[PDB]
């Protein structure tokens, strides 16, 4: 899941971005700022990116100092990064909250939604059973009232066939 | 705060 | 099913009926004639009504002039009669066709009254095995979306137990 | 008509 970025003739005003160290919970070296319009920002460094390789340098392990002294050791710097791995990092709580807050509330809406979905079809189902039940009953009413209605006319017929 | 460079 | 009737103190005028010998197809003294406001009358003897019996007389098989002479010889006539035995014979013939109508027009009246209630009650049936249909469909499409959106729920909910 | 006397 790393990306490789390719920055060429690095000047005197730099990269335009900062590394971080980061805390004991989320070890490693972390891109913290990049300027707008900067070499780094042109190439698609963010971030929240962490630096896993520049120049065929490991920057697992690597303390600060080093990984600064790396950066800065060639005018081309071929930096790998997996993207976004430390973006909680500068992130404001209140940032972090909001996203977990839309998260659930997403999870919520769709819960809600089948919810009512559900006790719709539930009352539906009951509407049915209410009146088929009821026009079975119609129609039993209906076959008996026209088998007497065919022994009435049988009746009335053996009267008709008396000459 | 983190320990921080600006390059 | 003979009616005993009593007639006193015959007049000159007499009893204000008349007799007739039946025909061949239907032998008999019958009353052809009955004056309103006479004894006959008042006492119920009808056009129509056969005189089987007078003063212990058989009237069977007797003669016209015997039955004749026979009601006017007491005065006091007890009669035994049969109610409109011979109607038919002093009806006119459009009398007799206006009743045989009128018999057929009340079998043919309930006839057509039981034809169309029966044929009401097949169209209604057929209502009722169409709509039950069309409603259990609605009802089985209503189940089994309810048991994709448990299913759908279900998925949901282990997206929200993960903490 | 039938044989009839008016009694």
């Amino acid at each position: 899941k790393e990306k490789k970025v390719f920055i060429s003739l690095v000047g005197s005003r730099g990269l335009g971005c900062s590394i971080s160290s980061g805390p004991i919970q989320k070890p490693g070296i972390f891109i913290s700022h990049v300027k707008p319009g900067s070499l780094s920002a042109e190439v698609g460094l963010e971030i929240g990116d962490q630096i896993v390789e520049v120049n065929g340098v490991d920057f697992s392990n690597l303390d600060h100092k080093e990984a600064v002294n790396v950066l800065k050791s060639s005018r081309s710097l071929t930096i790998s990064i997996v993207a976004a791995a430390g973006r909680e990092l500068f992130m404001t709580d209140r940032e972090r909250l909001a996203e977990a807050r839309q998260r659930e509330l997403q999870r919520q809406e769709l819960l809600m939604q089948k919810r009512l979905a559900m006790e719709s079809n539930k009352i539906l189902q009951e509407q049915q059973e209410m009146e088929r039940q009821r026009r079975k009953e119609i129609a039993q009413k209906a076959a008996e009232e026209n088998e007497r209605y065919r022994k009435e006319m049988e009746q009335i017929v053996e009267e008709e066939e008396k000459f | 705060g983190l320990d921080t460079t600006d390059l």
